[PDB]
């Protein structure tokens, strides 16, 4: 169970990469 | 290994408490305007 | 605003708000008191420190 | 800016060298003589070169007692005569 | 015994010096203080 | 305008140095902490209280100097001049370690009065205090390890020794005993510090590579003036920059500036916290689901035990000179010890 | 004012700090605190 | 009953749920290890 | 009834307020002569 | 036209005067044999 | 809109609703009182005050309600061992649920005074604004604090009109509550005197009371409401934090020294009655009191009460526990079940040696015996190529008195060493490692955990003081400094005075 | 009693996760026109 | 990129949200005694 | 673990019948 979890946890981790770096708020000039 | 019984939801909820007030303020917010 | 019974035994507590004595007031006997208070609790620190070792006062369990 | 004179005013100045020249020559013979005497040695209770164990004493003159430490040290010492 | 004086005239001497070659300069100072 | 606004104006005068009501408290405060310890480090000695020499008087280096702390024997007491342990006597003060309770305490008032400087300070010139707020995090370390560290073990003789050489050997007894690097709030600390020191050197560098052409000479530093309204360098090219090399990168000068408030201040914070509970033993030292297999699994072997093993060496064999008040007597053959070494 | 130069006094001062610092490494060698 | 005078709106953008999830992430995968035990 | 360490509490007390009360002695005085002029 | 005593110079010489005099004595222990 | 930091500031202008989230903050702390009350209850085992007391079993709550003479039970049982006694309604579950009711009547209070928050009397009547007057405010509620003070202090400590409080013998083997008499001398300033405890909160008590009337009756100064900004309610904040973690350092320095409101009995040993073997004298100058009035050595060691060889052992030292190493101290080394006896080491020349007790510093130490002067005579080797004390070549025996052993010798090596490594600990104890699967693993007391909880949070409550004491003092800089300042309020030797600009 | 170990995070995670969908749901609504 | 024109808004009023939380919590109380067994 | 995981599912419910009924959505007419 303790490597699921910890396995787990740095997948969720890789996952926020990938929406922090493509799908993050766009910047903007005005 | 002989862990912790309550690790497991010690852990889960370490998560997901936290996790889901930040989920329910970013989309109550979205949804304004 | 809306009115009680309980809240206007209570009015004259509430309602002297903002107001204050003139210049330094009551200042320098308040000051007394703070080095009154302040010696005090150098007493009973070093007492419990054992720094101050009184006749009779026994700091230890065996009391 | 704050009205004091700069620095480079006074320390480029002839009078602050002529006050300054014997000052500090002073105040470092001052700092030589409280050694050289000895006198640095008894202010401050810190023990001679030969001053630390007793001719045949090889054990830390360590103070055990808290209130009575004051005497426990003055005791170590009278051991070195 | 003796030597708590023969470290301190330097300290004497040095501020005995440094009064001596200002002080016209430092009663200057205090007649405009007041 | 009676004599205290009179104080007052005299206090906080615009002078070279400001002084202000923080400077009653913060000046002897300060100057008395570091002159006790450039008195201590130069003269004074450690031979009744460690059984060590300590001073420039005695043969000791800048490294090897330092202001050690009183006997074990001494508990937790003030050591005042007058207290009942010196009766007065100076020369005995300095040999019981009077000078490290004068350090430790005098420097802990000069740090308030220092933080009430920046209060002071903020005020009268009209800007936010979070120069002063920032403060809060060298004093909560210097509490927790000076003050709240040693009153919870037995005396003062365990907290740290005013030193360089001395400061060393507080962290090697924090590794034999505590086993303090496998504590989780010391691992947020060292990302604090090293992580402050991170954005410490990237937004230096970011800033002097962005620069705007304001001048025509090749050395930079002086085409920006004080008074100019326009920002001396590109905030938007340094975003695309970061942008693609990193991923990400901010968009936002206060909300730059604000985190490198906040990373290094919540990393001291969290150490201090560490070492509160190691007052109590309250240690992050095993892992229990590891040792009791490793018990019955003479194969099991993993870099945490390996590190278990070099602190209980670590505590067999400066134990006997570390804590010289236990007379601690160990006989060869109960060292552990490897192979041949 | 400006009598005596300021990069005399600067050479002055820091061959004075070189001949004190140097003797400091110099006891590092001999007397107390030379392992010998 | 007539409204409040004293509530305003709460907002979260798109990049401080980064940093909490962020936080939380690491936060937790550095103290399971301890909460396993 | 009195011991010598509670003798000795006097002796800092008296010294601690002899020197604030020298310390605001002169700052007072000073602060005296050295107006700030409006 | 400036002053010769301040502030300023109370805070110089606090550090200044006590200093050369440990300069001196750590000087001399140079020469300290055992 | 508000950052998520700042939604509570919704109720800075807003008394109605600001009383009413305090109402639910007291519904929560009450509700978790009677609930952690409850639990404890029903996790605790009263079969044995001697070697499995309630701070064997990580009981939190349940000192706190002994200290103040809830001590028995609807179900017949009581902390000090005796049967067939009768609380009345006021035993561990009653209080539990009189917290529970109670913290239901809050949260219907709570609805309340948040539905009707548009009260006139949280008006200024002159001005018709929100307005509290926290200078009478402080007063009234001070006279209250001063009245309860005294009373707490005048009948229920002295037993006038109440139970009293928990005292005992110094080496915590006779605990009770009883009445109190309050000491007006030196010695009630004597952090182990019950009686100073007393006279303290009658004579705080009378003093609150004068200084609330005065509070009430008189205004602040013009200067110090100025300088203070006592129109500003987070000025009290600001001020009630910062005595709050003064509090927090005081009780959490008297939890882990131990003073007359923290019985061994309740909280287990303190750190430093191991470090000066103070239960160890106890017992020695007990045997020679035996020994000299004629007793054998079976029965000098067969006098001293298992409680008091409990108490002079290391498993109950509170530094010795983890971090991490949750639990009762029960978990650790097992259920406490006899008294094996008092081990004695001889080697073969006759004379006794003793086992070299283990330090609070160190996770593991070594077996080694002295004899009465200190000198090394028997150790259990590392490296034996060249090994000169190990227990076979000395001949290390050993014999018990009193307890189970009592009487018994042993000689093999194998089982000398096992005693051996126990009398490291202190007294040896049997253990019951089974019930709960213990690990074999020390663990800290109650003592332990109230001193790291509340140390960690006096610490952290500084960090609120001086955000919140520079939000009341920084209020005009809040959202930023003036916009149109210029380098001349600023600039040098300009100003005589730093920013007043009465002084060019 | 002896009973499932992954019960207790069974139950915690059956309540929680639906729980927080519908809240997220509904916030997102009231913050709406 | 032009945005989706089939984009539609969510809600889920007062009400819906009272009767799901009763739906779970009911089944949650029904299996707990299953999920321990 | 048992006894307090049904007892707090029975506390969630009966503290939801509070919010059903007196912070219910009011039904108005027209
Ligand atoms: C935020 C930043 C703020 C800015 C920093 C401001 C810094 C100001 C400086 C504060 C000065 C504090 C000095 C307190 C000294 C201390 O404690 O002195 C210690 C003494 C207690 O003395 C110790 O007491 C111990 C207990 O002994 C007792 O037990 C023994 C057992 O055998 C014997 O029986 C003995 O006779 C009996 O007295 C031993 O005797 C030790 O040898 C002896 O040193 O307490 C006492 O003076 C008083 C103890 C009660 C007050 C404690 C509150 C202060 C400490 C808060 C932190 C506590 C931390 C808990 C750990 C975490
Ligand atoms: C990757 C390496 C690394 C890093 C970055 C850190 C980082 C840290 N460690 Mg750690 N450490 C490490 C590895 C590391 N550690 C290892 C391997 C060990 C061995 C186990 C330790 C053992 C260790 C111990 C034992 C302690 C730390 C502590 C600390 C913190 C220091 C806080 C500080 O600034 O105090 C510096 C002190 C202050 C900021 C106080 C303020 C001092 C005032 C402001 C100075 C004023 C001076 C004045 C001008 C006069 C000067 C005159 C003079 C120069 C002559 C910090 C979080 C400490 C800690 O956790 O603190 C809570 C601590 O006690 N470390
Ligand atoms: C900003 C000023 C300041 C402050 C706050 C401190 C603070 C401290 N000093 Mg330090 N000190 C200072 C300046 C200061 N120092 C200066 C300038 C010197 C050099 C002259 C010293 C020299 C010095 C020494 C040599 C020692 C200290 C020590 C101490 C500590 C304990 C002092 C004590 O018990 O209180 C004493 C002060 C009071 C109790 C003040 C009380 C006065 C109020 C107003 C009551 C009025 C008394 C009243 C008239 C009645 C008198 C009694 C009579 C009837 C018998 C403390 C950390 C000791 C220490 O840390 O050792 C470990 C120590 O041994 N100080
Ligand atoms: C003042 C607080 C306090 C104290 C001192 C105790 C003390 C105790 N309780 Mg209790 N408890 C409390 C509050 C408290 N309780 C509350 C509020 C609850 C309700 C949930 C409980 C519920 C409870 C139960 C159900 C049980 C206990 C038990 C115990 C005992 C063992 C505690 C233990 O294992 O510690 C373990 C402590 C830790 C592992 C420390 C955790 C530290 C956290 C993880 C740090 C978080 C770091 C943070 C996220 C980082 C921030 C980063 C930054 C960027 C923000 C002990 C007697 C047990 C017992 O003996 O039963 C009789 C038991 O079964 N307690
Ligand atoms: C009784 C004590 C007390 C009270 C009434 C307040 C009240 C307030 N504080 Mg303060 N504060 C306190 C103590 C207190 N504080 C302490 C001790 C600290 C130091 C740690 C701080 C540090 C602090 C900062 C740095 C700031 C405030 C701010 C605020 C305001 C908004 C708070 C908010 O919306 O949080 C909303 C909080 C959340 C939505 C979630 C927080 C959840 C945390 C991270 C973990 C959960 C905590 C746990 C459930 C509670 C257990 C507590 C128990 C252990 C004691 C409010 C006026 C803010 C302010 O000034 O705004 C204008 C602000 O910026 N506070
Ligand atoms: C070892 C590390 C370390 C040192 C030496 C240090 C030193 C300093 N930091 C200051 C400031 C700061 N430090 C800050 C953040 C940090 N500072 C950090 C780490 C350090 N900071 C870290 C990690 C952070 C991140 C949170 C801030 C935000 C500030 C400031 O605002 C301030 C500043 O302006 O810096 C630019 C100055 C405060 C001077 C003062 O109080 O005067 C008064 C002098 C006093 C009170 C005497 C101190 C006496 C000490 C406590 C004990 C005695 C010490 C002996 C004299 C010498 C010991 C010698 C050793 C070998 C043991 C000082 C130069
Ligand atoms: C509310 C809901 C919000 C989400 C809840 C999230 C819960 C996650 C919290 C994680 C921490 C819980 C610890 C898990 C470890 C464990 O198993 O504990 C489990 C332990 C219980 O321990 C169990 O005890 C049993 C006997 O009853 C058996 O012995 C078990 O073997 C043993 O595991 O739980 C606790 O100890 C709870 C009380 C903790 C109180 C600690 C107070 C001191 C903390 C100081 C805080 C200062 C921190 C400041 C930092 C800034
Ligand atoms: C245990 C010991 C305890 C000691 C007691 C407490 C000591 C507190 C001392 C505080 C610091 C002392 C400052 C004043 C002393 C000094 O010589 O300053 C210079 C002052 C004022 O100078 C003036 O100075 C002014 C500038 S400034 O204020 O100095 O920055 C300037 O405006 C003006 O022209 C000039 O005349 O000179 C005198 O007035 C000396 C008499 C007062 C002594
Ligand atoms: C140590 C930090 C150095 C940072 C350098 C960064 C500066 C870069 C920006 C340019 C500015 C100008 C160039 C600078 C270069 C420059 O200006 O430096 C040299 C500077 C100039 O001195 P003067 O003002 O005499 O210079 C002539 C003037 O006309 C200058 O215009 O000398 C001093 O200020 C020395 C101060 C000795 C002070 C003695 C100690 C004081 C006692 C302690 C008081 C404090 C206690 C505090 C308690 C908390
Ligand atoms: C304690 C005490 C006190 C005090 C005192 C004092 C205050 C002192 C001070 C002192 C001091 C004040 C001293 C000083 C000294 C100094 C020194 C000793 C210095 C040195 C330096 C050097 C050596 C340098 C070096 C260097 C560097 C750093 C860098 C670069 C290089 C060089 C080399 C230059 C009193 C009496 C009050 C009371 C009683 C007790
Ligand atoms: C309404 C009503 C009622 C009812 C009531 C009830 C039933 C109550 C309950 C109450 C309760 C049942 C409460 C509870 C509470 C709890 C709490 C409040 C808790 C909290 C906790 C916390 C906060 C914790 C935290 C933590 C953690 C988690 C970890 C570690 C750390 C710490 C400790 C921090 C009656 C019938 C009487 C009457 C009528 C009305
Ligand atoms: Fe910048």
């Amino acid at each position: 169970m303790e490597t699921i979890t910890y396995v787990f946890i740095f997948a969720c981790i890789i996952a926020l990469f990938f929406f922090a770096i493509f799908f993050r708020e766009p910047p903007r000039i005005t | 290994m002989e862990v912790n019984q309550l690790g497991l939801i010690a852990t889960a909820l370490f998560v997901l408490v936290p996790s889901v007030f930040l989920i329910i303020l970013y989309v109550q917010t979205e949804s304004q305007q | 605003a809306r009115r009680t019974w309980l809240g206007d035994i209570l009015r004259p507590l509430n309602s002297e708000y903002g107001k204050v004595a003139p210049g330094w007031g009551t200042t320098p006997l308040m000051a007394v008191f703070m080095g009154l208070f302040l010696v005090f609790l150098l007493i009973i620190l070093e007492i419990y420190n054992s720094t101050l070792i009184l006749d009779g006062v026994n700091v230890s369990w065996k009391a | 800016t704050t009205g004091e004179r700069p620095f480079s005013d006074i320390i480029t100045s002839v009078r602050y060298w002529v006050i300054h020249s014997i000052t500090i020559p002073a105040l470092f013979i001052a700092g030589w003589l409280f050694v050289s005497t000895g006198l640095a040695y008894d202010v401050f209770g810190t023990p001679r070169p030969d001053s630390y164990y007793a001719q045949e004493q090889r054990s830390i003159p360590l103070v055990t007692d808290r209130f009575e430490a004051k005497q426990q040290v003055e005791t170590f010492l009278e051991q070195l005569k | 015994d003796w030597r708590v004086l023969v470290v301190l005239l330097p300290v004497l001497l040095a501020a005995g010096w440094a009064v001596r070659n200002i002080l016209p300069y430092a009663v200057k100072q205090v007649q405009k203080l007041l | 305008r009676g004599w205290f606004d009179i104080l007052d104006d005299w206090l906080k005068r615009d002078r070279f140095v400001f002084v202000g009501w923080s400077g009653i408290l913060l000046f002897p405060c300060a100057y008395l902490a570091l002159g006790g310890w450039l008195t201590g480090t130069t003269f004074v000695t450690s031979w009744y209280t460690h059984g060590l020499a300590s001073s420039y008087l005695e043969g000791c280096n800048f490294l090897t100097v330092a202001v050690s702390t009183p006997a074990n024997s001494m508990g937790h007491s003030l050591l005042l001049l007058w207290g009942p342990e010196a009766q007065g006597d100076f020369t005995r003060w300095c040999q019981l370690g009077g000078l490290w309770t004068f350090i430790a305490l005098h420097g802990a008032f000069g740090l308030i009065g220092f933080m009430l400087r920046q209060f002071e300070i903020a005020r009268l010139v009209g800007v936010r205090p979070y120069n002063a707020i920032a403060f809060s995090a060298p004093i909560a370390v210097f509490v927790s390890v000076f003050l709240i560290y040693p009153l919870g073990q037995s005396s003062w003789f365990f907290a740290p020794s005013f030193g360089v050489a001395a400061i060393f050997r507080f962290l090697l007894f924090f590794q034999g005993f505590h086993n303090w690097t496998l504590n989780p709030f010391h691992m947020m600390g060292v990302a604090g510090v090293l992580g402050g020191a991170l954005l410490c050197a990237i937004h230096g560098a970011t800033v002097e590579n962005t620069l705007f052409q304001d001048g025509e000479g090749a050395s930079t530093f002086r085409a920006f003036n004080p008074t100019q309204a326009e920002e001396t360098y590109s905030m938007v090219t340094a975003n695309r920059f970061w942008s693609q090399i990193f991923g990400i990168a901010f968009s936002n000068k206060r909300w730059l500036h604000f985190f490198m408030l906040f990373v290094p201040v919540t990393g001291l914070w969290m150490s201090a916290i560490g070492v509160v509970g190691l007052a109590l033993n309250l240690r992050s030292y095993d892992f229990i689901s590891q040792e009791i297999r490793a018990a019955e699994d003479p194969e099991f072997e993993t870099f945490y035990t390996k590190n278990l093993l070099l602190n209980e060496g670590i505590r067999a064999w400066m134990a006997p000179q570390d804590q010289p008040h236990e007379n601690f007597v160990f006989p060869e053959e109960v060292l552990p010890r490897g192979n041949a070494l | 004012g400006g009598r005596i130069p300021l990069w005399i006094v600067a050479t002055v001062a820091g061959m004075g700090v070189i001949v004190i610092v140097g003797l400091f490494f110099y006891g590092a060698y001999a007397g107390l605190g030379s392992s010998l | 009953m007539e409204p409040n005078p004293n509530r305003q709106p709460v907002e979260l953008n798109r990049t401080s749920l980064y940093l909490g999830l962020l936080l939380i992430l690491v936060l937790a995968l550095l103290f399971s290890s301890y909460f396993f035990n | 009834t009195i011991t010598p360490s509670l003798k000795g509490f006097f002796i800092g007390l008296l010294s601690g307020a002899v020197v604030l009360g020298l310390t605001f002695a002169v700052l007072i005085a000073i602060s005296q002569i050295d107006k700030v002029q409006r | 036209s400036y002053p010769i005593f301040t502030v300023r110079w109370v805070a110089v010489h606090t550090l200044a005067v006590p200093t050369i005099f440990f300069l001196g004595a750590i000087a001399a222990m140079q020469f300290i044999q055992r | 809109g508000l950052p998520w930091y700042r939604v509570h500031t919704v109720l800075i202008n807003d008394p109605g609703r600001l009383i009413a989230a305090h109402l639910m903050h007291t519904a929560l702390v009450a509700g978790w009182a009677g609930s952690m009350a409850l639990y404890e209850l029903a996790t605790f085992d009263p079969s044995d005050p001697v070697l499995n007391p309630m701070w064997r079993q990580g009981m939190f709550v349940l000192p706190f309600m002994a200290r103040l003479g809830v001590t028995g039970s609807w179900s017949g049982w009581s902390i000090t061992g005796e049967t067939g006694i009768d609380p009345g309604f006021w035993s561990f579950e009653g209080v539990a649920l009189a917290h529970i009711v109670l913290s239901g009547l809050l949260f219907l209070a709570a609805c309340w005074h948040w539905v009707y928050w548009d009260l006139e009397l949280f008006r200024d009547p002159r001005t018709g604004e929100p307005a509290l007057d926290l200078p009478k405010m402080f007063g009234i509620h001070l006279f209250l604090a001063g009245l309860l003070c005294f009373g707490f202090g005048a009948f229920h400590l002295t037993g006038l009109f109440g139970p009293g409080m928990w005292v005992s013998d110094p080496y915590g083997l006779t605990g009770s509550v009883q009445p109190v008499a309050p000491e007006w001398g030196p010695d009630g300033f004597n952090p182990y005197n019950p009686g100073g405890v007393v006279a303290h909160h009658i004579a705080a008590g009378i003093v609150g009371i004068i200084a609330g009337l005065f509070h009430i009756l008189v205004r602040p100064p013009q200067r110090l409401y100025k300088a203070l900004r006592m129109g500003n309610i987070e000025t009290v904040l600001s001020s009630s934090i910062a005595a709050v973690f003064f509090a927090a350092f005081v009780v959490a320095g008297t939890m882990w020294y131990g003073s007359a409101t923290t019985p061994i009995e309740l909280f287990g040993p303190t750190r430093y009655q191991w470090d000066s073997s103070y239960f160890q004298q106890e017992i020695n100058r007990r045997v020679q009191a035996s020994l000299a009035s004629g007793a054998t050595l079976e029965e000098a060691w067969s006098a001293i009460p298992e409680k008091l060889a409990f108490y002079d052992y290391i498993g109950n030292n509170p530094a010795k526990g983890g971090l991490f190493r949750t639990g009762p101290m029960n978990k650790g080394d097992g259920i406490a079940q006899a008294w094996k006896g008092h081990a004695v080491f001889r080697n073969k020349e006759g004379e006794e040696l003793f086992v070299r007790r283990m330090p609070a510093f160190f996770e593991s130490f070594p077996v080694i015996l002295t004899d009465k002067n200190g000198v090394v005579k028997a150790d259990i080797p590392f490296r034996r190529a060249e090994s000169k004390y190990s227990f076979e070549q000395q001949g290390v025996t050993v014999s018990f008195y009193g307890g189970e052993l009592n009487g018994q010798t042993f000689t093999d090596p194998p089982t000398v060493k096992s005693y051996a490594r126990k009398a490291i600990f202190g007294e040896i104890f049997e253990f019951d490692t089974e019930t709960l699967n213990s690990d074999g693993i020390f663990r800290t007391s109650p003592r332990g955990w109230f001193t790291f909880a509340h140390a960690v949070f006096a610490l952290l409550f500084f960090f609120g003081h001086i955000w919140h004491g520079a939000r009341t003092l920084f209020r005009d800089v809040f959202s930023g400094i003036d916009p149109e300042l210029s380098p001349e309020q600023v600039e040098w030797g300009f100003y005589q005075k730093v920013g007043d600009v009465t002084t060019r």
